RNA sequence: UAGGUAGUAGGUUUAUUAAGAGUUAAACCUAGCCAACGAUCCAUAAUCGAUAAUGAAAGUUAGAACGAUCACGUUGACUCUGAAAUAUAGUCAAUAUCUAUAAGAUACAGCAGUGAGGAAUAUUGGACAAUGAUCGAAAGAUUGAUCCAGUUACUUAUUAGGAUGAUAUAUAAAUAUAUAUAUAUAAAUUGAUUAAAAAUAAAAUCCAUAAAUAAUUAAAAUAAUGAUAUUAAUUACCAUAUAUUUUUAUAUGGAUAUAUUUUAAUAGUCCUGACUAAUAUUUGUGCCAGCAGUCGCGGUAACACAAAGAGGGC
């Protein structure tokens, strides 16, 4: 990632139980220093599904909280997301396939579920 | 009452009370001094710790051993 | 600690939220009128009174507020490509897509912020007027004479 | 947790959350907490001694002090003023230990799914307890209103049932049972008329508390209540048991035993694979402790219960089950408010 | 994933272990020239077979490259300058210019 | 003044006399053997009036004060038996008048020293089925069934939940004979609930007592000014107490008024799921300044109040 | 520490700067400016929070940990580059050390580690798998940042076994179901001779789980990559089907001899005259030995010293 303003994960939580803040930060500041803004949170550990749920067809869910509007503003002013944040934003539908790379380009992989925007 | 004059590592010279029945403290013995005065001895404002440095624990102490540097009998 | 009580018992802090629009916009008519309003003088006045020389080398008046025209801000910051250039190259296509998305995002951010600011002024004006009307109604009920008031001794004439 | 030592000491006479025989005598003979002639500190200490012995003794003092909540919860009946009957004072201070009632281990004891809080902890720790379908193995798990919790049926039967006798212990009871049966057949045969006369007189004093009379009426229908010499003749003498011969061989032993009440199985071991006394009977001294909680709805057929609410104090009643009166709890509350100062 | 097919440059596992380099030719006996073993064994199996941390990760990276038709040529690990690391270069150079050229 | 006091029985008992030197007995142990009575060869205490469970829906709770420590009775006639000089058990010289007319409240009070603790009433297997069939089939509301049978709404909702579990257990033959035996025994130990009996009915007007109202405010108003519950509610800045009761009755899952839709206004995105992916991303819209882990928050891990929680699997996790 | 200040206080002009100003340098004027509501001087100290401690609270304390800010990188000054540096740079000097003896190099307040000082604070560990940072078009390289583990009860939390349990023999005709089983005989640890206990305490009995063993195996991470790691968890011959909040249950394919891995439980420390919870007594010592937060205790019946029994805390 390049630039002075980057969107990246700052690590919180405890040893062996990482949680992350999605933050807009100056490139030169420490990973866990108070950033410019905290856009959201990322919990990397998927929620465990029960034996019955698994056969029932439930897929484990990773939970991300994100300010969609504020994130778009920072992309608009040229903030540069990290690779992991890029994957999150492409899955959220904020970023598109123009931000994909040659190593992760899923040009030929079947879609089992299409991105669905709902209200809850 | 058995006492001892002690020169602390900071240069202060104090008078420390030696608790317990019987002690093997001599001149040049390394002792550790803690707070606590001897009420009936004026000017003795400190205590030496039994079982530390060159001061051994009270011989044959059965009760309240931790206060007199006495290890647990097998 | 006890200090957290002042902030909803929230422990720790967040960075101060930045303002998308760093100055008032040309559509915030309410602000534009206030700055134009004549500055008061006297005990609660602001500025140099007529006939009072201001310090030599200093500006007598305060610098004029810079109001942002969102149409001009959008035109200078995220201007559109002047020609439909031939993006046959793989890298040119990616850059075109990224530029289009970035321009779409920032234009929506500036126009949503201006709308929010204008909508917030209107909501406050409506809310204040409601509160004012409710206070008058509440006060009128308080001033309404009840039958129990007959048992309160009075010396109106004196 | 705190190590369990001298919990049922008769000299100390502390009352515990258990159905133990020794714990029943301590409760029987207590006669209230003596608070007369004591200074305020001594009164508070005594109250603390008694209450903590019963309410969460397994918790360390420092852990309890952290758990303790100064805020107590009551309810306001909005119809009291619309009744006209003499109102009763709410026992607010009986809620001092209510915070413990939401713990899973306490909930099991109040549901009578375990014979003591200590046993409830072991049931939870060994994987026999589920809350809302999920196995919870932490005794300190806190329940919320509406939660349902269940215990493996075999564990609840082992807690509310009599102890399973060992083969040797149950084989000496059958030997004595055979001897005392052959004495009833020798007294019935030598003088049948007197035995039957005594038998009829016993059935008059049953009071219906003894269902044996209801069963007996059936037997009199299986054969006016007039004597019958065929009865004495029908009676047969069981064969003696040589403990040594059938020692270590249960199938042999349970084929040489055939009594009118216990047929082909050793005393208390009708199904030696089950973990309790078989056929299942209630544990001794269960009545004094069998208290139905107001804050749990229990289904004993399935060993399921629902945590309705946190126990509350209402006019004239506290849902926190306690063997101590309000004055004792008031002193205990005064102690913990100030951290024992 | 699936088993790629042997090519002309990389006919067998031994040729694969020689092209990638980094002393990975010393594991020829671990794989036994079995093409499928190279493309089925994951890190857990390789760790049980005595492959050290650095080598097993390197092999798995080159196995993924081969599966995707990307070059598997050896890329060397970085090395400090002849005159030493930056923090000790001024001292080293001063003592090397007074013992070679005086 | 305070001293250590061995917990001797408050009631009179036969103390130890001269003892053979090897008995090494205690007065507490002999007082317990007198309470228990003789132990038979089967390990039972048949003479103790508490050894066996009641079977008439009347709890047999200890009454040491009223019987003055006399816990022995004939196992079949239930007639008092007391210790005599011979060392045998026989009829008492004088009948105990304190044990023949016991108050109704005391019968349900398990602990002699606490009259504020009473046992609850067991619901009959019929009332439970009626409640189950009315909420589920007839479609009555929990508020109606609560006001009909005199049961609090949470208890009504619990009965439906538990009867559903008993149907599944009976539908799979999981209720064994031992479970049936135990259930019936426990049913015959408690007083059965009577919806008609007014005293047995549960109060249905209870509301939680708030904390702001717990204080005592007083207002001096005109001598003939009316002041009622609604005026008090305005003074205390709380909804009327009757409103609180009504809102608490619409909480039951089968109760009227149960509504939850004002929260369905949070934009959520479910990320695309591709073949081979082991998890799906769910994005929830949030607001800068509220979302995120705060910087410099109090670390409580090394403090007595460290936050401990439980995950979906029931595993203890630090929060 | 009572007087302090002399670019000191103010005015005007130039130089310098992106920019105000005695900020710096030069010139010329006015006599001001600060101070007993504490000037000047001296001493001490990194500052603070939605952090920690405490209290009913106002507050008080800390400033390790988390975060914010400042200053410094052996000491002093100066210069270069730059938007910004008196830079952990360069120059000169100071102090110390070193080897190559040069107008030389080094300065661990980066990590680990060593000596010293001190009452007292740890590994010369693993890995770049994760999150970041730098370089590169990329492939990738580097990373004592960081993530992990090690050491240390320094702090917190969970667990660290439940139910039953006061004796042993002999004893008793020769199935409408009994039943308050009853007799003998022996045995019975410390204290004590009854409200003096130790003590349901122990053993024993019943039933468990942990660990082990076996199989299985997530998640941290995916396009691939796992340091931690002998992973957590789960299951108890393994697999499968059906029914089956959970869960349960039946039946099946393979697997061993009708049944199916094994199986536990040794806490310390202080105290018992009053403040202050501790009644069951006893021995030694004799104003000695000693105890002591306060009052005090000890001179032959010591509830206080040193112990035994018993007891109270954590
Ligand atoms: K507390
Ligand atoms: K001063
Ligand atoms: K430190
Ligand atoms: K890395
Ligand atoms: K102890
Ligand atoms: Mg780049
Ligand atoms: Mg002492
Ligand atoms: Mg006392
Ligand atoms: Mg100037
Ligand atoms: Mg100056
Ligand atoms: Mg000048
Ligand atoms: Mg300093
Ligand atoms: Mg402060
Ligand atoms: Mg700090
Ligand atoms: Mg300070
Ligand atoms: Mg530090
Ligand atoms: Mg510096
Ligand atoms: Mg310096
Ligand atoms: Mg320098
Ligand atoms: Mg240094
Ligand atoms: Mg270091
Ligand atoms: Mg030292
Ligand atoms: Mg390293
Ligand atoms: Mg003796
Ligand atoms: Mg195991
Ligand atoms: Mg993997
Ligand atoms: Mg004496
Ligand atoms: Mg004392
Ligand atoms: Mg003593
Ligand atoms: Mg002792």
């Amino acid at each position: 990632t390049c630039g002075l303003v980057r969107i990246r994960l700052a690590r919180f939580g405890r040893k062996n139980s990482p949680v992350y803040n999605i933050v807009v930060a100056n490139s030169r500041k420490a990973r866990d220093a108070k950033p410019i803004e905290v856009l959201g949170t990322y919990v990397p550990v998927p929620s465990p599904v029960t034996k019955r749920e698994l056969k029932r067809g439930v897929v484990p869910i990773k939970d991300v909280k994100l300010d969609f509007d504020r994130t778009k503003y920072w992309i608009g002013v040229g903030a540069q997301p990290s690779e992991t944040v890029t994957k999150l934003l492409r899955k959220a539908g904020i970023l598109n396939d123009a931000w994909a790379t040659s190593k992760n380009s899923n040009v030929n992989r079947k879609v089992v579920f299409e991105r669905m925007e709902t209200l809850e | 009452r058995k006492a001892c004059r002690v020169r602390l590592t900071n240069g202060n010279v104090v008078s420390a009370y030696i608790p317990g029945e019987g002690h093997d403290a001599q001149e040049h013995s390394i002792v550790y001094v803690r707070g606590g005065r001897c009420q009936d001895l004026p000017g003795v404002k400190y205590h030496v710790i039994r079982g530390a440095g060159d001061l051994s624990g009270v011989v044959n102490r059965i009760s309240s051993r931790s206060k007199y540097g006495a290890k647990k009998p097998s | 600690g006890k200090g957290a009580a002042k902030y909803g018992f929230k422990s720790g802090v967040f960075p101060t939220t930045r303002s998308i629009l760093k100055s008032p916009t040309t559509k915030q008519t309410d602000i534009i009128n206030k700055v134009k309003s004549p500055k008061p003088k006297g005990v609660l006045g602001i500025g140099y009174a007529k006939g009072v020389k201001h310090p030599k080398g200093s500006h007598r008046l305060s610098p004029k507020v810079n109001f942002i025209d969102v149409d001009n801000l959008i035109a200078k910051t995220v201007a559109e490509p002047q020609s439909i250039k031939s993006s046959n190259g793989s890298a040119q296509k990616v850059r075109l897509q990224k530029a289009e998305l970035r321009r779409k995002f920032l234009i929506e951010a500036f126009r949503k912020e201006e709308a929010r600011l204008l909508h917030k002024h209107e909501y406050l004006q409506k809310r204040t007027k409601e509160l004012e009307k409710a206070k008058e109604l509440e006060l009128e009920k308080l001033n309404k004479e009840k039958s129990s008031d007959l048992t309160i001794m009075t010396l109106d004439k004196m | 947790p705190r190590k369990a030592n001298l919990l049922k000491s008769l000299a100390r006479g502390r009352v515990r959350t258990s159905f133990n025989k020794y714990n029943l005598f301590n409760l029987y003979k207590k006669g209230g907490v003596d608070l007369k002639s004591k200074s305020l500190y001594q009164q508070k200490w005594t109250a603390k001694q008694e209450t903590r012995a019963y309410h969460g003794e397994h918790l360390t003092e420092k852990r309890w002090q952290t758990v303790f909540k100064p805020k107590l919860d009551s309810v306001a009946q909005l119809d009291a003023s619309l009744r006209g009957g003499e109102i009763k004072e709410t026992p607010f201070l009986l809620q001092t230990f209510a915070v413990l009632e939401k713990r899973l281990d306490f909930a099991l004891f109040r549901a009578m799914f375990a014979s003591s809080v200590r046993q409830a902890r072991q049931f939870i720790l060994h994987g026999n307890v589920r809350v809302n379908g999920v196995k919870i193995k932490h005794p300190s798990y806190t329940l919320k209103p509406g939660d349902m919790f269940s215990v493996k049926p075999d564990k609840v039967l082992e807690a509310l049932g009599a102890k399973k006798p060992s083969f040797q212990e149950a084989l000496k009871i059958d030997k004595t049972q055979i001897v005392l049966w052959n004495k009833y057949v020798k007294e019935a045969k030598t003088e049948p008329k007197e035995v039957w006369e005594k038998k009829l007189e016993n059935f008059e004093k049953m009071s219906d508390s003894n269902p044996k009379k209801l069963q007996f009426q059936e037997f009199l229908r299986q054969y006016s209540l007039t004597f019958d010499p065929k009865w004495a003749k029908n009676l047969k003498y069981h064969d003696p048991i040589k403990l040594s011969e059938l020692e270590g061989d249960e199938p042999k032993a349970r084929k040489l035993i055939n009594l009118p009440w216990q047929k082909n199985y050793v005393y208390g071991r009708q199904d030696p694979k089950k973990p309790f006394f078989t056929p299942w009977k209630p544990r001794p001294f269960l009545s004094p402790f069998a208290i139905l909680p107001h804050h749990l709805e229990i289904s004993f057929k399935t060993c399921h219960a629902v945590y309705l609410r946190d126990p509350v104090a209402r006019p004239g009643q506290s849902e926190v089950i306690s063997p101590f009166d309000v004055p004792v709890h008031e002193r205990a509350y005064m102690y913990y408010l100030r951290n024992g100062k | 994933s699936t088993i790629p097919k042997p090519s002309d440059q990389v006919p067998d596992v031994d040729a694969f272990l020689n092209k990638i380099g980094r002393n990975c030719n010393e594991l020829k006996d671990t794989f036994e020239n079995n093409w499928n073993n190279l493309f089925q064994w994951d890190s857990k199996i390789l760790k049980e077979k005595g492959v050290n941390i650095q080598q097993r990760k390197y092999i798995l990276k080159q196995v993924h490259n081969y599966r995707n038709n990307r070059p598997i040529h050896e890329i060397k690990l970085g090395k400090k300058s002849f005159f030493g690391g930056e923090r000790k270069r001024k001292a080293f150079t001063a003592k090397w210019k007074a013992e070679n050229k005086q | 003044f305070s001293r250590r006091r061995i917990a001797y029985p408050f009631y009179p008992f036969k103390k130890l006399g001269r003892q053979h030197p090897k008995k090494h007995d205690t007065n507490l142990k002999t007082a317990m053997r007198q309470f228990l009575g003789p132990k038979n060869y089967k390990g039972e205490y048949v003479m103790n009036k508490y050894f066996t469970v009641p079977t008439n829906h009347v709890p047999n709770y200890i009454k040491p004060d009223l019987e003055r420590g006399q816990s022995l009775e004939h196992p079949v006639t239930k007639k008092p038996l007391q210790l005599r000089y011979d060392g045998t058990l026989g009829p008492p010289p004088v009948e105990n008048k304190r044990l023949q007319n016991i108050f109704k409240d005391r019968l349900l009070q398990p602990f002699p020293s606490n009259p504020h603790c009473k046992t609850n009433y067991v619901l009959s297997p019929q009332l439970k089925q009626s409640i189950f069939e009315e909420i589920t089939v007839e479609g009555l509301s929990a508020q109606q069934v609560s006001q009909k049978y005199g049961l609090k709404i949470p208890r009504v909702e619990a009965i439906v939940k538990l009867v559903s579990v008993e149907n599944s257990w009976n539908r799979r033959n999981r209720v064994s004979s031992d479970l049936k035996t135990m259930d019936e025994t426990l049913y015959r130990m408690f007083p059965v609930f009577d919806s008609d009996a007014s005293f047995k009915r549960e109060n249905l007007s209870e509301i939680p007592v708030p904390q702001k109202t717990l204080a005592s405010r007083f207002l001096t108003i005109a001598e003939s000014e009316p002041f009622g519950p609604v005026d008090a509610a305005h003074v205390l800045e709380l909804e009327p107490a009757v409103e609180t009761l009504r809102n608490l009755s619409t909480v039951g899952e089968h109760s009227s008024g149960h509504q939850q839709s004002t929260n369905k206004n949070t934009k959520v995105i479910y990320g695309e799921l591709v073949e081979g992916e082991r998890s799906q991303y769910k994005f929830t819209n949030a607001k800068v300044g509220k979302v995120g882990y705060r910087y410099g928050s109090g670390n409580r891990d090394n403090k007595k109040d460290r936050r401990i929680g439980f995950n979906k699997l029931g595993q203890m996790v630090y929060i």
